[PDB]
RNA sequence: GCCUGGCGGCCGUAGCGCGGUGGUCCCACCUGACCCCAUGCCGAACUCAGAAGUGAAACGCCGUAGCGCCGAUGGUAGUGUGGGGUCUCCCCAUGCGAGAGUAGGGAACUGCCAGGCA
RNA sequence: CCUCCUAAAGAGUAACGGAGGAGCACGAAGGUUGGCUAAUCCUGGUCGGACAUCAGGAGGUUAGUGCAAUGGCAUAAGCCAGCUUGACUGCGAGCGUGACGGCGCGAGCAGGUGCGAAAGCAGGUCAUAGUGAUCCGGUGGUUCUGAAUGGAAGGGCCAUC
RNA sequence: ACUUACCAACCCGAUGCAAACUGCGAAUACCGGAGAAUGUUAUCACGGGAGACACACGGCGGGUGCUAACGUCCGUC
């Protein structure tokens, strides 16, 4: 509905994103996750909100 | 204004006393713990008790509030 | 005319109206109205048998009604096809069993009291009896 | 301060004696004074009750603690969340020097003083008067003053009835009409 | 309603000890003394206690209801499962805060060779 | 053997209530709070250091059927099968048989470990 | 699509039958550790009204659950705070529910993480609605394929629109 | 503030009603286990060929309708 889809970006160069949804107007900042990347295999900061 | 209805979610009990039951085997589909988990049961997401030891179902009241509990006996 | 003030639900099944009654002995008077056969009463009768009974009484003693019409009724209005929804609500009736205490009274003698019950179970479309209060 | 040991020293050999007691710790104690400023007006603004607060916190040694309205009561526009309070809960020490900075310090400085009721007492031993003016207490200054906040007290004991519960305060120079 | 508190503040761990069918080491507190029983896992039978309203170890102490009392009844009770063969325990702070005598006890069976 | 405490079984014939009762010990309040830790205020609670005081509160035990709870027998209601009728409801044969209620019971019982008086 | 009733005490079960909801929300309203326990009325108390806040008492969940209803919920699933990202990735014994497509529950294993002293809990939220097959494309990743050969295009595969 | 022929909840005692009420609760039916007799494997699985997916009345239990209909919709025989 209101909610939009973004992904969460892995910084460990692999290209592996997740997927999730985020309200924008409310809470407007970048969700910064640390999440497994399974290319290096290690868990990993994730930024991206659009 | 009164058509409606949902499609119907094929719960309660699916194996009873003295049944004997793999591991894994579901137990009971239900909305809430209306039977609560007992010995070698596990109880789920959606509140589904199932088998987590190969063996016999076994209900049993327990406790002070006479809870209705499921284990599995090993036979 | 009786009816309930509020109820939980509009529109209530026919539902069946089999067994026999409870309310079965005279409770707050000395002589009462006892039902034999089975059947509807609507709130119209009960009122009718109620007016019929305090003039055959003429502001002498009191009197109990033990049954409340609290089963809506319903009729599809002339000329409408099957379906097209359930009826609208028309009356209220109470179902009444073979046993049950209708009306009681007290304040006045038997004789007139066997004379009010005569001409209120005229209105009613029951078979009916005269009964008296019993200890234990 | 003093009054904990007069209370031990003189005020529970008068109560141990004239209610004919078996055991010391029958004698009812004090236990917590509460002090309560139930704001009201402040669901508009904010600053008034942290006016209120430090009020509350000149009185005391302590500071208090902002309420919340636990419900919605439309009546007076106020829901759950907004806070509609603030108090604070004396023990110990300060409970006994705050005794003293109130019965001999700012019950004397009433507005034609006819007396204290004794009517009070909450009917389980525990006596609660409630006063109309913030300045009668001596740590708030006269000239620092924003609007006029009463506030409410609640002497709470060990006590049963409010025949001990007077027992004791009558037994402290609490003054009663 | 202090007593019932702990009760009730103690029944998640206790049943969930139970489930996972091992043997918990017990510690009950009061102002004055400590205790510690190692309870099978049907919860209906002791193994090993220890605590400091004896004498055996009593004498030996300041005050019984302290750090160093209670690290006592903890070097005692794994001791005393130590030789009844009783090595891998769950602990049981009974809703007590692992803190201080509860910690102590606790932190004293590890060193003397309980497993957990 | 009796008292206390911890852990359980059992989950109201086990609970509430009322009246009485206990402090060697144990338990409770209690004393104090630099430090450990703590209060969205408060050493109230949590918590640590303690042991003057009390068994008042609590707790436990004992007692008392005001209540809750348990609860027959018998009958009643319902019902499977078969049969039948005056068939919106009933009856018969057989089998199963409540609920409510009545008499009545009933102030739990029991285990493991520990400690204390004897 | 979800909930209750109809529905005849397993499941399932129809009507233009009776009654209500959904087409979301949430980086906390999720995970974990630790802690707490309501509604309502009563008594008494400054502005106080019948109802704000405070204290005690009775009460015992008659409350509360992000949103319908139902079943659940005190070991709380309900309220509070601290730390956090398990709203993990690969798999999956075995069950359930479906004509099928599919949907659902799931211990346990590998890897890596968080909470916790530890046992342990965590693969989203008390649960059950919150959704749309395939095609055609798009984006990123992946040197799998690459119409002489080396590349590339396009295709495939993985993730997502 | 005094009263009031009107009204009056909570609580108590008594009297009933409920598909969407349950502090109680069957008979039946269903799942499973064991055992005997009994039955032309009556069971399940895979495969070859199908037809059928307008049903009807009766009994029982019900919705709907008027417990109206050789009415209508379910369940079960
Ligand atoms: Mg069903
Ligand atoms: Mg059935
Ligand atoms: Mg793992
Ligand atoms: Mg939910
Ligand atoms: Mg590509
Ligand atoms: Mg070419
Ligand atoms: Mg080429
Ligand atoms: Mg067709
Ligand atoms: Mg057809
Ligand atoms: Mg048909
Ligand atoms: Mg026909």
């Amino acid at each position: 509905g209101i909610r939009e889809k973004i992904k969460l970006v892995s910084s460990a160069g692999t290209g592996h994103f997740y997927t999730t949804t985020k309200n924008k107007r409310t809470k407007p900042e970048k969700l910064e996750l640390k999440k497994f990347d399974p290319v290096v295999r290690q868990h990993v900061i994730y930024k991206e909100a659009k | 204004r009164n058509g409606r209805d949902s499609e119907a979610k094929r719960l309660g009990v699916k194996r009873f006393g003295g049944e004997s039951v793999l591991a894994g085997s579901i137990i009971v589909r239900q909305r809430g713990t209306k039977f609560h988990a007992g010995a070698n049961v596990g109880c789920g997401r959606d509140h589904t008790l199932f088998a987590k030891a190969d063996g016999k179902v076994k209900f049993e009241v327990k406790g002070p509030k006479n809870r209705k509990f499921i284990s599995i006996e090993a036979e | 005319m009786l009816q309930p003030k509020r109820t939980k639900f509009r529109k209530m099944h026919k539902g069946r109206n089999r067994g026999l009654a409870q309310g079965t002995d005279v409770s707050f008077g000395s002589f009462g109205l006892k039902a034999v056969g089975r059947g509807r009463l609507t709130a119209r009768q009960i009122e009718a048998a109620r007016r019929a009974m305090t003039r055959a009484v003429k502001r002498q003693g009191k009197i109990w009604i033990r049954v409340f019409p609290d089963k809506p009724i319903t009729e599809k209005p002339l000329a409408v096809r099957m379906g097209k929804g359930k009826g609208n609500v028309e009356y209220w009736v109470a179902l009444i069993q073979p046993g049950k205490v209708l009306y009681e009274m007290d304040g006045v003698p038997e004789e007139l009291a066997r004379e009010a019950f005569k001409l209120a179970a005229a209105k009613l479309p029951i078979k009916t009896t005269f009964v008296t209060k019993t200890v234990m | 301060a003093k009054l904990h040991d007069y209370y031990k020293d003189e005020v529970v050999k008068k109560l141990m004696t004239e209610f004919n007691y078996n055991s010391v710790m029958q004698v009812p104690r004090v236990e917590k004074i509460t002090l309560n400023m139930g704001v009201g007006e402040a669901i508009a603004d904010k600053k008034l009750l942290d006016n209120a607060a430090a009020d509350l916190a000149a009185i005391s040694g302590q500071k208090p603690l902002i309420t919340k309205a636990r419900k919605s009561v439309a009546g007076f526009k106020i829901r759950q969340g907004y806070p509609i309070g603030c108090k604070v809960t004396l023990r110990g020490e300060r409970m006994w020097e705050f005794f003293e900075r109130l019965i001999t310090i700012a019950v004397p400085r009433i507005r034609d003083f006819r007396g204290l009721s004794a009517k009070s007492f909450d009917g389980r031993g525990n006596y609660s008067m409630g006063v109309r003016e913030q300045i009668i207490f001596p740590e708030i200054d006269y000239d620092k003053v924003d609007r006029v906040r009463g506030l409410d007290i609640t002497i709470t004991t060990t006590a049963k009835s409010d025949e001990e519960g007077r027992a004791l305060l009558a037994a402290f120079d609490f003054p009663f009409r | 309603d202090k007593k019932s508190a702990r009760i009730r503040r103690a029944t998640r761990a206790r049943r969930k000890l139970q489930e996972l069918g091992a043997t918990r080491l017990v510690v009950h507190r009061t102002p004055r003394h400590i205790y510690a029983q190692v309870i099978a896992p049907n919860g209906s039978e002791v193994l090993v206690a220890a605590s400091t309203v004896e004498k055996a170890i009593a004498e030996q102490l300041k005050y019984t209801g302290n750090k160093d009392a209670a690290a006592a009844v903890g070097k005692a009770v794994a001791e005393r499962a130590l030789e009844k063969g009783i090595k891998d325990v769950s602990f049981d702070r009974s809703g007590f805060q692992y803190h201080g005598r509860v910690q102590a006890l606790a932190d004293a069976a590890r060193e003397a060779g309980l497993q957990f």
